[PDB]
């Protein structure tokens, strides 16, 4: 039971926002913005791969993924590198894994450029999409205030 | 699962 009033979630989001531990399953081109089927086969499909490289002797990169106002940004964990940048505006579907309650996916990409980024989160991939909820209704009703600049 | 409010196609 978390507190998601307003001003926690400004604070909570704004800088360098929240970090989770996690890894990352893989990125697929899609052929739509949304879409719980869309969502499920892709995550299937990169699933897929990723056991058919665990069979060769390969792993997932190890990362840690941030959720901000800036929106989801991935990082390399060895290093501490800023690998992908999805902005707030161009993410548009979040979906949870069905079948994995530590594995959840968006999908991101202006009309014609949708890919699915898939992440096996280290704890419950719960708190990481109520996070999003969270942050992309707080964004959109700062904006309907015309609030969002101050409190960015 | 749920739709980005914020999203925008273009």
């Amino acid at each position: 039971g978390q507190d998601r009033s307003e001003a926690t979630l400004i604070k909570r989001f704004k800088g360098e926002g929240v970090r989770y531990k996690a890894k990352l399953i893989g990125i697929d081109e899609v052929s739509a913005a949304r879409g719980d089927k869309l969502c499920q086969d892709s995550m299937m499909k990169l699933k897929g791969v990723v056991a058919g490289a665990r069979s060769k002797g390969e792993h997932k990169q190890k990362i840690f993924l941030t959720i901000s106002f800036g929106g989801i940004k991935i990082f390399d964990e060895k290093t501490g590198a800023l690998q992908h940048h999805h902005a707030v505006h161009e993410i548009s579907y979040i979906a949870k894994d069905i079948t994995d309650h530590r594995a959840f996916g968006y999908v991101c990409g202006k009309e014609g450029n949708h890919r699915f980024v898939a992440i096996k989160t280290a704890q419950a991939a719960e708190p990481v999409i109520l996070d999003l909820r969270d942050l992309f209704q707080l964004i959109y009703e700062l904006k309907q205030r015309e609030e969002l600049e101050k409190k960015a | 699962n749920f739709d980005n409010p914020v999203y925008r196609k273009t």
